[PDB]
């Protein structure tokens, strides 16, 4: 069980590193995929990737050592370095759903509106709140609880346990997690929303002749929107909701599931990949790539 | 299976008019643009004009004023109403069809063309 | 195939015995600690050669019991090498009992 438990870290590393490095791979080489939503696509799987290189395997090593190895300091920077990773990465899925909300409702509106310099100031600006909300006050222990037991792991070495104050815990969860989720609602509710008041208006225009039903296209879009918040909302939502709930009743839940639950999280890391690089375009450079 | 079929092009002399109209018959998202490119020959293809789904439309600088985009409200079909035609106009007209049915990304149809051509 | 043990055979028995032993804490009082007593007869028999059952009644040894803590019955201690590798306290049914044997001894 624990002999699978370790077995099931390593193929999670292997498909978050293969996945993200071959989509980057693939935009960076190929002319045709350098669009302006792949840019952010390529924001979401740098994030994707320092995940599977540095946040993921030092997470599993205290897995299976049950201590940190390697003090204080790479402590500090390992939780700065995921909850940086983890902001970034969800915060570029809520700008990816605006993205091809517009693209896809005001398309001509969009490319006058969406430059290739302002999307660029988008990422850098979703960067920068992710540094701003991890490394800031991580490294300049404001994340910190006055509690004495929680005081007893910042001073052990060998302890790197997640304890944070009221304020920090929230904080952070709405910013790397709620507002993102809410964002990504909304607009793909619109989506859904705008699909089906325009086969409203094409059964308006029939003169009652006919009535227009889900084809093939229609199936498979809300699919991809049930794929979408689905498997964005399984792997985050039950990490991020007991991450607010151990803030104020702490034995409620247990620590070995709490940490289950963030594994589920970096789970999502190699889910992307699978969802957001589809395109027939994406699929042609996937084989060209290996050989 | 998703099909374009064009009609309305040919001959017709210099200040003249015409009506383009591409009927798709397949399944294509609700959300989605029908548009008209056209190719001069021995230059690249360009676009002429688009209409989405909604009904905001989009056109090139040189048939601004001439030409119109509308489609059909009920069925797949988008026409393109030529008015004023000009010997630069000459070229094969295709008809293309962006289908946003996959969120993260479109699938494009083309039509083979049709000829139109403008003799002063 | 079940052990039963006393106060003074649990160092031979268990601390001192090889193999994985699964030991229970029941009374004759306890209708929780009768619910697993039928469980258990079949695991010694399904887990034949992968662990040992061991039952020991907590009314007549009770000096075992406080050593460990016990606070309910029934108590199922999972030993290995002399160390106490998990526990579970309160009734279950077999397929509960099941995912944590399975579970556990897969190391
Ligand atoms: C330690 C991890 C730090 C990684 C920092 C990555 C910065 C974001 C990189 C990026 O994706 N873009 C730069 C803007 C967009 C362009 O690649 C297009
Ligand atoms: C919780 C994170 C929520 C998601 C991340 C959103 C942050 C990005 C906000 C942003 O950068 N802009 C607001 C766009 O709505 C772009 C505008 O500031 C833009 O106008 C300027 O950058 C220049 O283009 C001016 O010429
Ligand atoms: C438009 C975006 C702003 C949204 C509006 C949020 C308004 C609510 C502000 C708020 O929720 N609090 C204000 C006061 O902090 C937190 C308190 O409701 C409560 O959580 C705290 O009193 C305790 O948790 C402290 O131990
Ligand atoms: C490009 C736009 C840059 C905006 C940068 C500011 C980000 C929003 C403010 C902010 O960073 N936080 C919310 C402010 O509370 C999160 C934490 O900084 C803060 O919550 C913690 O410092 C406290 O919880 C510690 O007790
Ligand atoms: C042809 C059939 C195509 C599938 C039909 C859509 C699948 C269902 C989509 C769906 O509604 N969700 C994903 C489940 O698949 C749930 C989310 O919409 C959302 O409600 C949750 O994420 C909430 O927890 C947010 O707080
Ligand atoms: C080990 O060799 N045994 C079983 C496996 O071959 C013998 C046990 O069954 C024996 O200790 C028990 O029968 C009694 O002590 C019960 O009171
Ligand atoms: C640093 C911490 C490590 C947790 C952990 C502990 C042990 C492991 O084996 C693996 C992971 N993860 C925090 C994830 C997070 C990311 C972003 C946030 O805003 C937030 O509040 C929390
Ligand atoms: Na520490």
């Amino acid at each position: 069980a624990a002999k699978v438990m370790s077995l099931l870290m390593a193929l999670v590393v292997l498909l978050i590193v293969a996945g993200n490095v071959l989509v980057i791979a693939a935009i960076g080489s190929t002319q045709r995929l350098q669009t302006l939503t792949n840019l952010f696509i390529t924001s979401l799987a740098c994030a994707d990737l320092v995940v599977g290189l540095l946040v993921v395997p030092f997470g599993a090593t205290l897995v299976v050592r049950g201590t940190w190895l390697w003090g204080s300091f790479l402590c500090e920077l390992w939780t700065s370095l995921d909850v940086l990773c983890v902001t970034a990465s969800i915060e570029t899925l809520c700008v990816i759903a605006i993205d091809r909300y517009l693209a896809i409702t005001s398309p001509f509106r969009y490319q006058s509106l969406m430059t290739r310099a302002r999307a660029k100031v988008i990422i850098c600006t979703v960067w920068a709140i992710s540094a701003l909300v991890s490394f800031l006050p991580i490294m300049m222990h404001w994340w910190r609880d006055e509690d004495p037991q929680a005081l007893k792991c910042y001073q052990d070495p060998g302890c790197c346990d997640f304890v944070t104050n009221r304020a920090y815990a929230i904080a952070s969860s709405i910013i790397s997690f709620y507002i993102p989720l809410l964002i990504m609602i909304f607009v793909y509710l619109r989506v859904y929303r705008e699909a089906k008041e325009q086969i409203r208006k094409i059964d308006r225009a029939s003169k009652r002749k006919t009535s227009r039903v889900m084809a093939m296209k229609e199936h498979k879009a809300l699919k991809t929107l049930g794929i979408i918040m689905g498997v964005f909302t399984l792997c985050w939502l039950p990490f991020f909701l007991v991450n607010i709930v151990n803030v104020f009743n702490r034995d409620l839940v247990p620590d070995w599931l709490f940490v289950a639950f963030n594994w589920l999280g970096y789970a999502n890391s190699a889910m992307n990949p699978i969802i957001y690089c589809r395109s027939p375009d994406f699929r042609k450079a996937f084989k060209r790539l290996l050989a | 299976q998703v099909q374009l079929q064009e009609s309305g092009g040919g001959l017709v002399q210099a200040g003249g008019s015409l009506r383009l109209s591409c009927a798709a018959s397949g399944s294509i998202f609700a959300l989605n643009i029908m548009g008209w490119y056209r190719q001069a020959p021995g230059k690249q293809r360009e676009l002429v004009a688009a209409i989405h789904s909604g009904g905001t439309t989009n056109y090139a600088n040189s048939v601004k004023g001439r030409f119109t985009i509308s489609r059909d409200n009920a069925a797949n079909t988008v026409y393109l109403q030529m008015n004023s035609l000009k010997p630069e106009d000459t070229a094969v007209y295709y008809c293309n069809v962006k289908d946003f049915g996959a969120i993260i990304y479109d699938y494009d149809y083309w039509g083979q063309g049709t000829q139109v051509t403008v003799s002063s | 195939k079940i052990i039963h043990l006393t106060d003074d055979s649990f160092d031979t028995d268990v601390l001192k015995a090889d193999g994985a032993i699964l030991v229970d804490f029941w009374a004759e009082w306890s209708g929780p600690s009768k619910m697993i007593a039928p469980i258990l007869d079949e695991i010694a028999d399904e887990y034949q050669g992968k662990l040992t059952v061991a039952k020991l009644n907590i009314d007549q040894n009770p000096g075992t019991a406080p050593k460990y803590g016990i606070r309910g019955i029934p108590t199922l201690l999972l030993f290995k090498n002399g160390e106490v590798a998990a526990t579970k306290v309160g009734a279950l049914s077999k397929g509960q009992l099941k995912e944590f044997l399975d579970a556990n001894l897969a190391e």
